[PDB]
């Protein structure tokens, strides 16, 4: 009944601010997830390390770095760099019937960065529209067609941004912001 | 589909027991509700109960004299009648609700059933 | 919805014809004009016909440019002014359409 | 008319003339969107002949009918860079009494010029920015603070009383500064609180749900819209005394309607514009919706009503089913659900016992199904950031704010709903629930919850080592800023 | 807009008295009345107000402890005050809630 979580995720996409071994919550139930550090502990015997037993990761990728590029000055994009991820987690043997979690952290720099064309070098074959409700929806799709066992395995797409900034929450005044644009577009035409 | 029995004809004052079973191979475990129909008149709302007796609403003409009840053990869901009058003879049906809220006076929801008839000396 | 035919190839006061079709179902249009975009401007205004009056023609050329039902009769062109042509009419609304565009030379 | 033949009768100054081929020309043309270019030069110079004779004192002589002509100009954009001059604003404003000229005292009920004027305002600022950067300026917001004031002691018509609603609504909702001046300056909640009661008037004392005439609901849509604009900034948490108690009482004026439904089909608007005026109240003023005197035949739960509750909660059902624009439509029924069943222990426990109760479902997903429950965990897994976040919390304030409580459903939710700070709630641990499913809690694996499906570790040894090959691949995206 | 109010003082602490406030030349079906309470000093304190409907909200300090009456259909408004305390010495004024009128005479009450 003890579930077993991994936090994975490049360091753009802050996954620290979503609080290599943590194992003291013990909230009626073990819930276990450990860190992430790329060379640290197997070194020991030259055996590596099992500790996979998981039965849910956590995956953390970042949309706003849709317009970067992290090979160095390369063809290959930033956005099919971290579908790369999550194509080597699918075709993983350890993870045929692992439920997977995925997070986009920096949604309000995306928001705002549509300046810029919608498939500068992110999906350049297509694109929808130029609005957030209809991008974002895309990008879901194709990282929810991504995975290989869509019958079996069903993936959890939830998107996040600022808790809160200096001045106001934002799921707080949001709604007021897009209220008062609907009452004020419903009039006219007198 | 819905099945209702224990009704008839009967004295006033006396006491009726009716029973509201579901053995159309479907699942009782939203919101029930008892419904009357009085001939040439439109269809009226009498009881809402929520399972596992939360809560429950009746309309302002039987808020003392009708009591209504569930067992969701058998998939059974009674109301019990007591100090019958002439003003509520009338075919008496259930109905399960989609809705989680309370909602009154509408036929919104089906799965009727066939309803039993009740009527009052 | 709407299509317009005429051509246009003449390079000295020459006499075009370009006629408008009434491809719509809509009634009540009660005006049918034409006009004309200068590849280094927008659109400029040539002739409309209100049919509640006298028809209306354009201060920018007096020339005889006749037009009846439509039907836009170019008399004394003197082709300086080449441009792109096109229709124009009118759940209210006017349309416009596309239209074909005269080379001029010599 | 002929617009070219009015521009040229313009130019004569014909008193028998001219202003019968106006009164032809509005009789025959009155309805907007107008032709394209036919229109655009001749009509163009001729709405800049007018707003000319309207920067000078223009005939006391039907006036309507000058009034009624420009406002026919006033729904083509060619002319409203042309109309909206401080000068032409300012005269349509003191055409419409509602200037800085606020010694002449509304006495003249010449009411012909006045709706005309105010029809011709709300043109005006509706679509053109710089005529908003204008009347910010030159400040109508108090005049017309001054008019809806005096509304008991002189009775104005209908249509002018809806039009100067209408033209505040659009002041304080386009211009910035005319919500903090219409808020601190002009005590704007006050004034609108007064006009809600005198609006809500209609047959007083109607103790089951009061139907609303069709003026009056108007003119009340149009009062919450304003109070909507006016009220969400500066109102979080801490407010004094005599606001808090103002605050109670737009919340009672509007619990008196939300139950209230309105004649023909604008109930579902009126209530949504409500719950929109309900969100920005603070939060320890929502305790007044619970608290309402146990009549006969209301909904009895815990001893206290639950008709608004209830009311509001089928509202939220009929409302959900408005997928296009669900960010603006449920978002605020569920903030104040969340506001009003935390701070009490009746409304928490009718929100447990009527939103997620029924666990011995058949095992299977819960984010599937006609239920309520099954709609809202389904909404939990949305694409906008304004919706799972509320959803997330109205779930986990119906568990008494436990994780343990949360997982009761999924193991994603918290997954979505977690780190979100802005902790005192009321916390409570005395119900168990428990039935067939909790004897097989024990076959149910958290995120997924009850799907007892097991597979077997399939590299077998032979290339575990081998399979992490995928571990080489995947930290090279661990270090962030610097190689070194 | 004629405010006049009716009824108040003489009492010991743990005694009633219901004080009246006649409205009249405004109307009064629209009109939501509330108390006001002037303490023997610089300050005007808020008693309780009450809607159009029987809707009322009283003051945290004397809340189950006094109730505002109605009376429609006749031009005027009660409040009584029940188990006053010693604190509760002041001179009170009725007005309209939303819009405050001028306010009248007001009446003196005294706990001693």
């Amino acid at each position: 009944r003890e579930v077993k979580l991994l936090l994975l995720g490049a360091g753009e996409s802050g996954k620290s601010t979503i609080v290599i071994v943590e194992t003291h919550f013990t909230f009626k139930d073990l819930h276990f997830k450990m860190f992430d550090v790329g060379g640290q502990r197997s070194e020991r015997k030259k055996w590596i390390h099992c500790f996979e037993g998981v039965t849910a990761i956590i995956f953390c990728v970042a949309l706003s770095d849709y317009d970067l590029v992290l090979a160095e000055d390369e063809e290959m994009n930033r956005m099919h760099e971290s579908m790369k991820l999550f194509d080597s987690i699918c075709n993983n043997k350890w993870f045929t019937d692992t439920s997977i979690i995925l997070f986009l952290n920096k949604k309000d720099l995306f928001e705002e960065k549509i300046k810029k064309s919608p498939l500068t070098i992110c999906y350049p074959e297509y694109a929808g529209s130029n609005t957030y409700e209809e991008a974002a929806a895309y990008i879901q799709c194709q990282f929810e067609d991504l995975n290989k066992r869509k019958d079996t395995k069903e993936i959890y797409t939830h998107f996040t941004c600022a808790t809160d900034t200096k001045n106001v929450q934002f799921v707080f005044d949001a709604v007021t912001d897009v209220i008062i644009k609907n009452n004020l577009k419903d009039c006219g035409l007198f | 589909q819905l099945q209702e029995s224990g009704g008839g004809l009967e004295q006033a004052g006396d006491s009726l027991r009716l029973s509201c079973a579901a053995s159309g191979l479907i699942v009782s475990n939203y919101a029930m509700g008892w419904f009357r129909q009085a001939p040439g008149k439109e269809r009226e709302f009498v009881a809402y109960i929520n399972w596992n007796g939360g809560v429950t609403y009746y309309t302002n003409s039987v808020k003392g004299r009708f009591t209504i009840s569930r067992d969701n053990a058998k998939n059974t869901v009674y109301l019990q009648m007591n100090s019958l009058k002439p003003e509520d003879t009338a075919v008496y049906y259930c109905a399960r609700t989609s809705r989680a809220s309370v909602t009154t006076r509408v036929a919104d929801f089906g799965y009727w059933g066939q309803g039993t008839q009740v009527t009052v000396s | 919805q709407l299509q317009e035919s005429g051509g246009g190839l003449v390079q000295a006061g020459g006499s075009l014809r370009l006629s408008c079709a009434a491809s719509g179902g809509i009634v009540h249009i009660s005006s049918m004009g034409w006009f004309r975009q200068a590849p280094g401007k927008q659109r400029e205004l040539v002739a409309t016909s209100p049919s509640n009056g006298d028809i209306r023609y354009a201060d920018s050329v007096k020339g005889r440019f006749t037009l009846s039902r439509v039907s836009l009769q170019m008399n004394s062109l003197e082709p300086e002014d080449t441009a792109v042509y096109y229709c124009h009419s009118f759940s209210y609304n006017n349309y416009y359409g596309q239209g074909t565009q005269v080379t001029v030379s010599s | 008319m002929e617009p070219r033949a009015v521009a040229d009768a313009l130019e004569t100054g014909e008193e028998d003339a001219v202003t019968e081929a106006l009164r032809s020309f509005n009789r025959e043309h009155s309805q907007s969107f107008t032709f394209d270019d036919a229109q655009q030069e001749d009509r163009k110079r001729l709405a800049k002949l007018l707003v000319s004779v309207l920067e000078q004192g223009l005939s006391p002589k039907h006036r309507v009918t000058w009034l009624q002509t420009i406002r026919i100009l006033s729904r083509d954009r060619s002319c409203l860079d042309s109309f909206a001059s401080r000068q032409s604003l300012h005269a349509l404003a003191c055409y419409a009494d509602i200037a800085i000229s606020e010694e002449p005292i509304p006495q003249p009920p010449d009411m012909d010029v006045l709706l005309e004027s105010l029809k011709c305002l709300c043109n005006l600022v509706l679509s053109s920015p710089t005529a908003q950067m204008l009347a910010a300026e030159a400040r109508l917001v108090v005049r017309l603070a001054e008019r809806v004031g005096l509304y008991r002691k002189r009775s104005y018509p209908h249509e002018v009383q809806f039009f100067d609603l209408r033209l505040l609504f659009l002041l304080t909702a386009l211009r910035t500064d005319v919500r903090q001046q219409l808020f601190q300056e002009l005590h704007g909640v006050r004034l609108l609180t007064d006009a809600l009661e005198l609006t809500l008037g209609v047959a007083p004392k109607e103790n089951p749900l009061v139907i609303l005439p069709a003026q009056e609901t108007e003119r009340a849509m149009e009062i919450l819209k304003v109070l909507f604009n006016i009220t969400f900034d500066s109102v979080k948490r801490e407010v004094d005394e005599e606001d808090a108690a103002l605050y109670r009482y737009l919340g009672t004026l509007l619990r008196h309607c939300v139950m209230a439904d309105a004649a023909g089909d604008r109930t579902e608007e009126f209530h949504g514009h409500t719950v929109n005026l309900l969100g920005n109240l603070p939060l320890k003023c929502l305790d007044v919706l619970l608290a309402l005197e146990l009549h006969e035949g209301s909904l009895e739960f815990m001893g206290v009503n639950m008709d608004v509750i209830n009311a509001l909660l089928a509202f939220l059902e009929k409302r959900l089913h408005q997928t296009h624009r669900l960010k603006e439509c449920v978002a605020p029924v569920l903030s104040v659900l969340t506001e009003c069943a935390r701070m009490h222990r009746p409304a928490r426990k009718f929100l447990k016992a009527q939103v997620l109760p029924p666990l011995r479902d058949v095992r299977t997903r819960p984010e599937v199904g006609d239920l309520l429950r099954n709609k809202l965990v389904r909404l939990m897994t949305h694409l906008d950031t304004d919706v799972k976040r509320v959803a997330a919390e109205f779930l986990f304030v119906l568990c008494s704010e436990s994780v343990p409580r949360f997982i009761k459903y999924t193991g994603y939710g918290n997954a979505a709903g977690l780190l979100a700070a802005r902790p005192e709630g009321q916390y409570s641990e005395d119900e168990d629930t428990d039935t067939e499913e909790y004897r097989e809690a024990k076959a149910s694996i958290n995120p997924v919850t009850g799907r007892v499906e097991e597979k077997p570790p399939n590299p077998m040894e032979g290339m575990t080592e081998e399979q992490k090959e995928h571990e080489a691949m995947k930290l090279v995206n661990m270090f962030d800023k610097l190689s070194r | 807009v004629q405010l006049q109010e009716s009824g108040g003082g003489l009492v010991q602490p743990g005694g009633s008295l219901r004080l009246s406030c006649a409205a009249s030349g405004i109307i009064f079906r629209s009109n939501g009345m509330a108390w006001y309470r002037q303490a023997p000093g610089k300050e005007r304190e808020w008693v309780a107000s009450i809607t159009s409907f029987g809707d009322a909200i009283y003051r945290d300090s004397v809340k189950g402890r006094f109730t505002i009456s109605r009376d429609n259909a006749r031009n005027a408004v009660s409040l009584q005050t029940n188990s006053l305390k010693t604190e509760d010495t002041a001179v009170y004024y009725c007005n309209t809630y939303p819009v405050n009128s001028a306010w009248g005479q007001g009446t003196q009450v005294t706990v001693s």
